[PDB]
Parts: structure tokens; C-alpha cells; sequence
DNA sequence: CCCGGTGCCGAGGCCGCTCAATTGGTCGTAGACAGCTCTAGCACCGCTTAAACGCACGTACGCGCTGTCCCCCGCGTTTTAACCGCCAAGGGGATTACTCCCTAGTCTCCAGGCACGTGTCAGATATATACATCCTGTGCATGTACTCGG
DNA sequence: CCGAGTACATGCACAGGATGTATATATCTGACACGTGCCTGGAGACTAGGGAGTAATCCCCTTGGCGGTTAAAACGCGGGGGACAGCGCGTACGTGCGTTTAAGCGGTGCTAGAGCTGTCTACGACCAATTGAGCGGCCTCGGCACCGGG
């Protein structure tokens, strides 16, 4: 079949994310909106990380670039180095 | 009769206790490579980088679902709505 | 696919599993220790009458002479 | 607080779950690290009062 | 016979006026006494500059303006024209101050 | 809210001095670039199957409506203090004198950070028994109705 | 025609039993855990040199403290429109079942470039002398604050 990678995030997966988020009842229009916000988030982090990768003259995006993008975005993460 | 929901609820509790990524690895990685392809062509990614992106993304969606659920509860509704999400991100400062 | 013929179901498992069991058709039924049908207002009587069947068989030594409602319920269950 | 959480979990070894319980269960540790995500630590179990049945 | 405007008309008028001008809506001297009271409680024998006090007044008034904006958004999301302490607590909760 | 008059103090332009920016000159060192490599990222393909997708059904939650009760909103009059100028003096800053603390350099030396192999060791999965809650069945006592007798 | 009584129906309480729950236990395994020697980047000790801020005065503005003026805060009132609760209609969101798909696994093959490394070099810190751009200061002036009629 032919399907979009943003559609690759399944409704039961978003449902599990909301269950971990403490959501008992989920509207049908929640899933597409969550895909949109997800795409916005990845467009925000991946832009900065790829920018670090370009400033590093490297063609491979490392985990440190991700940690730094999350750091400048306030998303800073632990366990992957930094 | 015993109150239903039973097993399913038990699996929600156990799946919340045991920690694992709720988004599928290969689809999420295809999405990451697709989004990065627009920024820079012929990019390579580290497994730790993709796993970090999935951790931060899933955590962000969990918190956003928490604030969204708080918006729904403040609306006297037990069901989250795109207006609850938009209000959550609005007060968060991510939009408008 | 229906690679089964005879099965054994528990009394409580028929009440909790009655949702799955009511979706299948059975041409006969056998009941050992049928004294549980003495009460016509019980859920086991209506649950047993809800399933579509042709013939029924109940083998028990219950003393139907004690209460006329027990013998009347056993006669009305097979022949309504 | 991590060793306290491990004793509460009947474990003699500190795990990222115990670290998450120790950091999030403390108010000041949650204020400084609130923007920090702990890997394999999970989150504090929480169920809203409106989500409870009956 | 005495002319009276309907409730909310003068309210929207004040919305347009105070949203129209830049002036500070909190009195200078009482706010200065509050700053000297809190700062006096933290550290004794403190002196202050007029520019510092006016800075505290600007930051405080603007913070309360934004908090009233998000609070009004909480009330409108609650289908109520009146803000409420639960709207304020929700605004600060989603902001992460009291979260 | 818009328009014409007056008015004043803060904006904007000039003067002059000095201290930072600039010009010239040196050392060296981090870096640019090429050489080599070996890890890890990429691609692929098959057995397994858990999760996802689609659909049916109804139950409970959104949502729309209505009604009461009040809790803010607009307006009038009444009371408090914020606000705008003088007058000491208490501090915030210039000016000079001077020392404890750190810089820099060079050996001498304790310490930690891995390459490797070895030995534990909590602790991740599952299974089963013990506990508990309630669902169902049985039994006993009480109440209502109908029939018969006075 | 009314009251007594017998009979049938029924409802509540108790006890048994089934199913859900949770912890106690078992076990093999990834991973902490523990030597064994390496050494090279660190960590400290020991002279010599530098230097900026502590300390004490002291001149000078910017606070903190006096008495009036009206302008805003406050108190009250009245009714009106908005919050909150009750209720019902509808539909959609959840749950279960069956079909479908691609996700997880780990097995193999291949090479791309992040990284280590080795050499040679232009750029900048650094130091000294010279110069004018910027900044405190001062004054003149005009853009907008203030205001009363349309």
C-alpha cells in the first residue's frame, strides 16, 4: 500500500501515549492533531540537530546533536550523553 | 457481576509500570528520515540519536496529553479535544 | 472452521462466557445434576433457554415431589 | 532518596526507576530537574479522581 | 429616567482604554511599600533605586496582564465570561509555575 | 474623537578631551588538509507474530436547553492618600596607598580509565499458592389475599 | 356483611464457591563487579613574579522626611445578566471479534566516513606607539503634553 510516514503513527500508539498521559476518553479528531503537533516537534528538533551536523562537516547525525537541539529547545534529555 | 474492564485496565497499569517506547521503532525512524531529508539530503542517523528523538518526542506527547487532559477536566468533560490540545499549547507558549 | 463436537462447560463459565457461547449453535445439550434448574427465576434457566437448540437431556435424581415448582420448571423448560 | 525508594521497592540496587521515583517524589528535585527526562525511569503512577469508576 | 449602560459595555470600554494606553495601573507608593516590606523581610537594612522599583512594577504588572490573558482563555474555554481562581490555577499549572 | 492654540523640558546638535581603536611588528600554535582504517551505519531477506485495521453495537458522555438565584456591574456620593515641591545627610562613588592571592614554569609523583578476562549476582521473566471480594443459591420468617364461618 | 385464619407468595440474610488479585519463590543470564598491569594525562609541590581589589578618606548627589491639593479609592444600591445545576436527546467513542499487515529478530554482506594521526602554516594574542570616535557637558529649540470647543 501507499501511506504517509506521518500516518505511520498509529491510532493505538497515540492511544497508549494518552493512557500514559492519564487520558481515559479520546476523541476521534485527537489522533490527526497529535500527528500534526508531533510533526511540528520533529521539525523543530531535527532542524537544529541537522544544523549542528552541517556545522560539524559530517553527513551522519549523532545523538549528541540531538541532545544539544533538545538543550537549546528546553527539551534537554539525560542518558544519551552531554 | 464483577465490574468490567478487568484485564484491559490491568494491562494499562502493567504497561505503565513497565517502561518502553510506545511508538513503533521502524515507522518512527522512517518519519525521522523523511523529515530530515527535507533539511539535508543523504543524511545518516545514529541508533542512539533516533532513540533519543523517540524518547523526547514520547515524553513531550505524554506531558502534552497530561495538560490536555487537565483542559478537558476544566471543561467538565472526560474526553480530550483538539481545542483542549490547542489551549494546552497556547498556554504553554508553543503557538499564538 | 469448526473442528470440535462435544465440549464441557462450567456453570459459572457459562454465565461469564455466555457472550461467546450464545454466538454458536448447538443441536443438543446434556445436563448432569440438574437440580440447579429448580428455580425458574435464576439466570441459568433463562440463559439455558436463550441458546437455540433442538433437543435437551437432563439426568438427575432430584426429589421433584418436594416442591411442585421444581417439576413444573423442568417440564416447562423442555416443553414451553 | 534513591536508596529510600529502593528500600521501598525491596531492591538493594539503585535502578533508573528508583532514581525517577526519588527525583519526582521530591518537590525541590522535581523543580530543578522538571525539564530533565530520565531514561527507563518511567513516571510516577497517577490516576485522576474523575477517571475513577463509580 | 436616569441613564444606565448595560453590564459589560463600560467593561469593554475599559478594555479598549487600558489596552489602548501604556500607563501603569498600580499605584506607585503602595507597591513601593510592598517591595520594601518583602525585601525588608528577606534582608534587613536594604536601600532601593527608583529605576529598580519601577522595573519591579513593570515586570509585575505585565506578568499579571499575561496571566489575566491566559486566565481569560481558560474561562472562555470553560464557556464562562467570568474568570475564576480555578482558571488562574489552571493557567499557572499549564505554564508550569505551580506544576 | 478630532482640531487649533500655547508651552516647556526633554531631544538633538555642538565643544572638547582621552582612552580605546588602530598601525606596525613578532611567535607560535591550533588548525587545514591529506593519509589510513575500522566501526557502524546502511541494505536485504526470511520465519514469527503482535500489533494494527476494519466493522458491529450500544451505553454513557457531549451538548443543548431551561430555570433559579445571585454575584458582580454601573452610578452616585463620601473619605483617604498619592502626588508635587523644599531641606538635611547618608550613603554611592572618586582618589590614593599597599599586600595577600593567583599566575607562570618546571619537575616529581599519585590516580584514575581502559583492554581483557574472570566470577559473581541482582533481578527480569513466569508460575503457583494464599487471600479476598462478591455472585449465586438456599432457607427461614413475615405479609397479603381469599375463603369460610358466625 | 365482617372478622378470623390458612395458604401462597415473597423478601432478606447467611453461607458456599468461583474468580480476580498479589506476593512469594525459582532460575539462568546480561551486567554490574573485580582483579592485572599501562601509562599518560593529571595533581600537587616548590620558586619567582605580577596585580587587582581591600581599606581609609572625602567630596557630592540622590534618598527620606515635612505639609497641602485635589483625584482616586471606597462604600452603598439596585437590578440584571451570568453561573451553576437539572435534564434529556443524540451520537460517537469504547470494546470486542475477525482479518490483515508490517514490526521485531538477528543473519549476512558492504562500504562511508568519523576518528586518529602526521605535517606544515596563516592567524591572532601580545606588546608599544599614535590618533581620532566617542562621550560627558552644555545650550538652544521644537514635538508633543495639555487643554477647551465641535
Amino acid at each position: 500500500v501507499l501511506r504517509d510516514n506521518i500516518q505511520g503513527i498509529t491510532k493505538p500508539a497515540i492511544r497508549r501515549l494518552a493512557r500514559r498521559g492519564g487520558v481515559k476518553r479520546i476523541s476521534g479528531l485527537i489522533y490527526e492533531e497529535t500527528r500534526g503537533v508531533l510533526k511540528v516537534f520533529l521539525e523543530n528538533v531535527i532542524r537544529d540537530a541537522v544544523t549542528y551536523t552541517e556545522h560539524a562537516k559530517r553527513k551522519t547525525v549523532t545523538a549528541m546533536d540531538v541532545v544539544y537541539a533538545l538543550k537549546r529547545q528546553g527539551r534537554t534529555l539525560y542518558g544519551f550523553g552531554g | 457481576r464483577y465490574r468490567p474492564g478487568t484485564v484491559a485496565l490491568r494491562e494499562i497499569r502493567r504497561y505503565q509500570k513497565s517502561t518502553e517506547l510506545l511508538i513503533r521503532k521502524l515507522p518512527f525512524q522512517r518519519l525521522v528520515r523523511e523529515i530530515a531529508q527535507d533539511f539535508k539530503t543523504d543524511l545518516r542517523f545514529q541508533s542512539s540519536a533516533v532513540m533519543a528523538l523517540q524518547e523526547a518526542c514520547e515524553a513531550y506527547l505524554v506531558g502534552l496529553f497530561e495538560d490536555t487532559n487537565l483542559c478537558a477536566i476544566h471543561a467538565k468533560r472526560v474526553t480530550i479535544m483538539p481545542k483542549d490540545i490547542q489551549l494546552a499549547r497556547r498556554i504553554r507558549g508553543e503557538r499564538a | 472452521d469448526a473442528p470440535f463436537h462435544v465440549v464441557i462447560t462450567s456453570y459459572q463459565l457459562v454465565v461469564q462466557d455466555v457472550k461467546y457461547f450464545q454466538r454458536v449453535k448447538w443441536q443438543y445439550m446434556v445436563l448432569d445434576e440438574a437440580q440447579a434448574l429448580k428455580s425458574s427465576s435464576s439466570v441459568r434457566w433463562k440463559i439455558l433457554l436463550q441458546f437455540q437448540c433442538r433437543n435437551r437431556l437432563l439426568l438427575t435424581g432430584t426429589p421433584i415431589q418436594n416442591t411442585m415448582a421444581e417439576l413444573w420448571a423442568l417440564l416447562h423448560f423442555i416443553m414451553p | 532518596l534513591a536508596g529510600n525508594a529502593a528500600r521501598d521497592n525491596k531492591k538493594t540496587r539503585i535502578i533508573p526507576r528508583h532514581l525517577q521515583l526519588a527525583i519526582r517524589n521530591d518537590e525541590e528535585l522535581n523543580k530543578l530537574l522538571g525539564r530533565v527526562t530520565i531514561a527507563q525511569g518511567g513516571v510516577l503512577p497517577n490516576i485522576q479522581a474523575v477517571l475513577l469508576p463509580k
